[PDB]
């Protein structure tokens, strides 16, 4: 079962140089062509180019020829995108994308599987991790409150993933300070409050920090 | 550099209705058009390739069509989980270009917002500020107003729900240390269509 798992996306100073990385598994890397599609926030998708892991040869886009650079590592089943001279408009979510089906079928050529995307955000400000305070509890509705972090995104889950139904992770807001902030609530049986533990995991990958806060009443 | 023009920009249909998405290539291409479905939070997902053929295991209420440079995505019968943004990609002439998107929103029957309210946490109060969180949960339609007093609260709305097509709203009221402890009773006032009378949830700081 094919999984593409990306990483690398954080803050980059305007001018600086980041490197993202797709990490493919569940098939043979050197049989398919990875690509990179980019999507600015609220916007359309933009093709970045691709690379053939088996020949190492790169399919380019002549508006990115200069700053960007695609590549791949057979040994680690990993395809990368290097990005230099970054400017405010390069902020976007960067997806990798496999291109099936097997071969070149001349009728079938599409990005079948994709990575989950990563958020490169290029701006002068500095990184800060979030501070997580709780929103303690028929039906009871608890949550936790993520506050004062930079840059987007923070990734919230509940009971480390066991709790998916009833969750609601609101979109962040920018504060006059310049740090983001969001809330994330679930609803649960009251009768279950005494006997199930509710914990929220606020993973902030642009600073390598995950804060798990336990919500009691 | 072939330029895909998608219409309409965004439409609201009803569940089981039939939705038609257009996409018009700037210059001629063959059947070389792919159809992607991107859902909020997720990466784009293929549905229809070679302009009409269904990706393995895609609900066959999905069709794609072709008349000229004009391309037509057909959700025969809209479902609440089809809330998405849909994109055409052309794979005729490099560089590959996508559409601009169409946002496909679901019109359903009115729901009223279950209201909840959250005092500031002991833990947060030491920072020097306090944040009161009014939560409206699972209402439709999206219009509704929150009243605390103003200048203070930001607010935000979950995207459309993929199961009951409802919204949700997090209005957060962030005043200061001991500006909180000055006064005593906090309440958000909620006003929404499916609620006959403007509902108010409140707590006394103590």
């Amino acid at each position: 079962e094919v999984q593409l798992v990306e990483s690398g996306g954080g803050l980059v100073q305007p001018g600086g140089s980041l490197r993202l990385s797709c990490a493919a598994s569940g098939y043979t890397f050197t049989e398919y062509t990875m690509h990179w599609v980019r999507q600015a926030p609220g916007k359309g998708l933009e093709w970045m180019g691709g690379i053939n892991p088996n020949s190492g040869g790169t399919r380019d886009n002549q508006r990115f020829k200069g700053r960007f650079t695609i590549s791949a590592d057979t040994s680690k089943n990993t395809a990368y995108l290097q990005m230099n001279s970054l400017r405010a408009e390069d902020t976007a979510v960067y997806y990798c994308a496999r291109r099936g089906p097997y071969g070149n079928y001349y009728n079938s050529y599409y990005f079948d599987y994709w990575g989950q995307g990563t958020l490169v955000t290029v701006s002068s400000a500095s990184t800060k991790g979030p501070s997580v305070f709780p929103l303690a509890p028929g039906t009871a509705a608890l949550g936790c409150l993520v506050k004062d972090y930079f840059p987007e995104p923070v990734t919230v889950s509940w009971n480390s993933g066991a709790l998916t139904s009833g969750v609601h992770t609101f979109p962040a807001v920018l504060q006059s300070s310049g740090l983001y902030s969001l809330s994330s609530v679930v609803t649960v049986p009251s009768s279950s409050l005494g006997t199930q533990t509710y914990i929220c995991n606020v993973n902030h990958k642009p600073s390598n920090t995950k804060v798990d806060k336990k919500v009691e009443p | 550099d072939i330029q895909m023009t998608q219409s309409p920009s965004s439409l609201s249909a009803s569940v089981g209705d039939r939705v038609t998405i257009t996409c018009s290539a700037s210059q001629g291409i063959s059947n070389y058009l792919n159809w992607y479905q991107q859902k909020p939070g997720k990466a784009p997902k293929l549905l229809i390739y070679y302009t009409s053929s269904l990706h393995s295991g895609v609900p066959s209420r999905f069709s794609g069509s072709r008349s000229g440079t004009d391309f037509t995505l057909t959700i025969s019968s809209l479902q609440p989980e089809d809330f998405a943004t849909y994109y055409c990609q052309q794979y005729s002439k490099v560089p590959w270009t996508f559409g601009q998107g169409t946002k496909v929103e679901i019109k359903r029957t009115v729901a009223a917002p279950s209201v909840f309210i959250f005092p500031p946490s002991d833990s947060q109060l030491k920072s020097g500020t306090a944040s009161v969180v009014c939560l409206l949960n699972n209402f439709y339609p999206r219009e509704a107003k929150v009243q605390w007093q103003s200048g203070n609260s930001q607010e935000s709305v979950t995207e459309q729900d993929s199961k009951d097509s409802t919204y949700s709203l997090s209005s957060t009221l962030t005043l200061s240390k001991a500006d909180y402890e000055k006064h005593k009773v906090y309440a958000c006032e909620v006003t929404h269509q499916g609620l006959s009378s403007p509902v108010t949830k409140s707590f006394n700081r103590g």
